[PDB]
């Protein structure tokens, strides 16, 4: 009731104003606690009403943060785990909702174990003295080159995402782990790919064409990739595949502070100038060549079977 | 004698034979406060070119000139010597020590094999003063005319190819794409440019300040971002520092990906560089000849975390910050010189056509 | 116990983390006689894949389904023991053993797959030789249909496609894609075949003579010689060894590279591949898995000047040979199974309903 709402409208202004927390997995582990304390602490007769609460509860969190879909798409997925239980016991109380208690909590194993798994298959994508691009900043990728370094010698080129430059902290931390890192800025990506073998990046969301978004600049990598035949490979999980079309709807970019570009201190030519930030930007299906999660490697031609097996057709609006 | 700068960092093992070295400190620190051995004009040429004051393609060539008639100037001929002899055995360790300083563009290694040229054709019966006086009005009137004649006669052949209500993108800092568009702004076409800037050097604030000063509406975004504007963009203004033999555009690092993601957007590219500026030597990558900049320009602050202070400590990790790249010729649709419209195939025509033949 | 086999010669820089052994040594210079840790059938399974006698995709499964049978045929239960478990302890050790003979083809990770889920369904009120009897006989009814079922529905579906007044171009030795072409020219079409060879295998000889026997009108030529007759060439049939989650083909070292000059040439690729050999594993190029062959089958005598002889005294010397490659799905046109024609990126779809889903 109080602590109910209390919490849910503190998630909700967290995801109005910034990026809390930090990891996408610490907010999809959230997102999942929420949703079971939204559900241990409520009445409802039909399982239809409780559809209908946590549509109207998942359209003020998607309203917060549009760019971020990964609270949208696990209110989906747990809505068409009810939707499935609800089927499997109409072909109703207390055991609908324990059943939902053990799904949620099964939804929490797997999530736990998904960087772990794709860590485990990491070593059939590496050889020895390889030369590796990746951008921007993400736990996956770093993950996966720190697992595949351990039987194999091999090189990064660690380019950074540069709005702000956060993949210098990517760098710092495979360095630690002796993985012989290269840093270079976004200017010098076509510059260095022609020596490059394998791209591996990271992704934000994986769309229903396969498309993705991701750390901005990567678009740019994939033509660069896709000049110099390089095969792509998508570390990403399965909680940030969602079935948002790209051209369905609006805000697909998230526009940021213009400071980070172009600071305040610049002068009197500010007034006459346009300067917008793009944080993360579209990279079509065509352009990719592999996904890695942790079920195994998928195709870009092989997402909407993983979106009509994790997703129902009814609830792409939400 | 002037020693050898030493290289700073741990080079990358695809950059190990280029020298890569720091701003922080000087090589004449070992070196006579009257400058003896170097001209002191020459050794204020190798000042300010070494601590970045002067980048730009043509002003390195401009204050070249200007030290060159400072060099002449202050010449005097020996007993039983030639000028046409010992100008050319003098002025290689001042050429020497202004690579050491910084490594030399090719406007400037087209004007060391002019002007050496040029004194290795002075006839023997001419005097020492007025040998000087013709070696200082050559440099004159070819500072004159392939600077500013070529620059006014590119312009004009890049006003009549931009229409009205187009959209103009470029990169970098260049004063012949900036005058195009001034002269084109002052001259009557009503349009908007978006200037694209890349780390760490940070040029395109210089460019963005003259179109502002211009009244030309502007807007100021990165390498990033251009991916996202490209749809909207109709044309891609560039700053050509060199053109090679099979038609590459030597210029700053972020030329060939902006080409090619232009290309990918459907729009085309207009590199705008001046007959000098050109090659015989040919490369294929950025790789086997190329600047290195310094590794400790890369650090930025974000907030109070700046991750690469420390970067020597870590033995695993390399900082790298190229100045130039090649296009592949495919790429590259306008190379507006002098003599009109020419694709990038023609540069070793007009080299032919230049070079007395 | 069984030990490992010493790797021969110098190994590739990109390839040390794949083994390369020699046909010339055997593993089983320190073994008994009477084969006691490992099967009799099992360790003639090895040599026979050792010395290169058994080198078909097919041959291989079905020569491994026979040494199966008789490994279970010469099975026998201990007290207080399940058959379920007990045989899965011990037939990991014998594909260890032939997996260090000679690397395994998809085909036979995927009859290990399938026997391993059979032989753990076994209930535990069965008897010895009734359990004996079925799994027998499911591993007949298992080479029966999904061999020679999927072979003639695989012809059936080529037949359909294969017209009259065509040239085929193949490569490699396959017996499905000859059992295509025999089944073709029996049953009324009349072409010719372009057969693609490649050293130092030589095994187009098998499908050349396979089609010569069948009265076939055949053309003999290696990898060069292709690009010369792909503009004549109308189809190619290719022979996969195995396909995997993006449509990629593994297959001999020549057929990406081949699918790639056929493109070129407009020439539509064919792979003919049976269902069981398909992969949920996944890669992206040659180098993260793939099978090493002898460093001293690439010489050959041209006169009397065999350089590759003492190969192993010069130290930067390489030798490799690689066995298979893979294709990037946007090259291969056909895959025929035997549910019908499928695109390269249906074969998860595949996978998918014929794993029960």
């Amino acid at each position: 009731g109080s602590e109910l709402s209390e919490r849910i409208e503190s998630f909700v202004e967290t995801l109005k104003r910034g990026g809390g927390p930090r990891s996408s997995e610490e907010m999809a582990r959230e997102t999942l606690g929420l949703l079971r304390q939204i559900i241990t602490d409520h009445r409802w007769s039909n399982a239809g009403e409780l559809m209908e609460l946590i549509r109207r509860e998942g359209r003020r969190m998607t309203a917060a943060q549009p760019s971020e879909t990964t609270v949208g798409n696990m209110v989906r997925r747990v809505l068409k785990i009810i939707r499935e239980e609800y089927g499997r016991l109409h072909g109703h109380y207390a055991q609908l909702q324990s059943n939902i208690i053990e799904a949620i909590n099964e939804l929490l194993v797997e999530l736990e174990g998904t960087m772990e798994n794709i860590a485990a298959q990491a070593l059939e994508h590496i050889h020895s003295n390889e030369v590796i691009m990746t951008i921007g900043f993400s736990r996956t990728v770093e993950a996966f080159l720190k697992e595949a370094a351990r039987k194999r010698k091999f090189h990064v080129i660690v380019a950074e995402c540069a709005p702000f430059c956060q993949g210098h902290e990517m760098a710092v931390n495979l360095s630690k782990a002796g993985i012989e890192t290269t840093v270079m800025t976004d200017a010098a990506i076509f510059a260095v790919m022609s020596r490059v073998n394998k791209v591996i990046i990271g992704t934000k969301t994986i769309l229903a064409n396969g498309a993705l978004r991701a750390v901005t600049g990567t678009h740019t990598l994939a033509l660069a990739a896709k000049h110099h035949s390089t095969p792509l490979i998508v570390c990403a999980p399965m909680f940030k595949l969602s079935p948002q079309f790209p051209n369905e709807e609006d805000s697909f970019h998230k526009f940021v502070a213009p400071e980070e570009v172009l600071p305040f201190t610049e002068g009197d030519i500010l007034e006459k100038v346009s300067v917008h930030c793009p944080v993360f930007d579209y990279v079509p299906p065509e352009l990719i060549t592999l996904f890695i999660s942790n079920i195994g490697g998928n195709a870009p031609s092989y997402i909407y079977r993983l979106m009509s097996e994790l997703y129902h057709p009814d609830d792409h609006v939400l | 004698q002037v020693p050898t700068r030493k290289d700073y960092g741990s080079k990358v093992s695809l950059f190990s034979h280029l020298p890569q070295y720091s701003r922080q400190n000087s090589l004449t620190q070992f070196m006579s406060i009257p400058s003896s051995v170097i001209h002191p004009a020459m050794v204020r040429l190798g000042l300010q070119y070494s601590q970045g004051l002067v980048s730009g393609s043509n002003a390195r060539c401009i204050a070249l000139l200007r030290a060159l008639q400072q060099v002449i100037q202050d010449y005097t001929t020996p007993p039983n010597e030639e000028l046409s002899r010992d100008l050319v055995n003098k002025l290689k360790p001042y050429m020497s020590f202004l690579t050491q300083c910084r490594p030399l563009s090719a406007s400037m290694h087209n004007a060391i094999k002019f002007l050496n040229k040029e004194i290795t054709s002075v006839g023997s019966s001419k005097r020492e003063e007025e040998a000087k006086s013709e070696l200082r009005a050559a440099i004159d009137r070819y500072v004159q005319e392939k600077i500013v004649l070529a620059a006014q006669a590119i312009s004009r052949f890049a006003y009549q190819k931009i229409s009205n209500g187009d959209v103009i993108l470029v990169y970098g800092c260049s004063s012949l794409v900036s005058r195009i568009l001034q002269e084109a702004w002052t001259e009557g076409r009503r349009f908007r440019v978006v200037v694209v800037d890349s780390r760490p050097w940070l040029e395109g604030r210089h460019t963005l300040r003259s179109l502002v000063h211009a009244g030309v509406p502007a807007s100021y975004l990165l390498i990033p971002a251009a991916s996202y504007v490209l749809p909207e963009v109709s044309k891609v203004l560039l700053g050509a520092h060199a053109l090679l033999a099979n038609g590459s555009v030597m210029s700053r690092v972020g030329t060939a990906q902006l080409a090619l993601v232009a290309r990918a957007h459907n729009v085309p590219v207009l590199v705008c560089c001046e007959t000098y500026k050109f090659c015989e030597r040919v490369q294929t990558d950025a790789f086997v000849s190329n600047e290195l900049d310094d590794p400790d320009d890369l650090q930025c602050k974000r907030g109070e975390h700046v991750a690469l202070a420390n970067w020597q400590n870590h033995a695993s990790l390399r900082l790298l910050n190229l100045v130039y790249d090649v296009t592949p010729p495919e790429l590259v649709d306008l190379v507006i010189t002098e003599l009109g419209m020419i694709p990038c195939s023609s540069v070793p025509v007009v080299l032919r056509v230049k070079s007395s033949d």
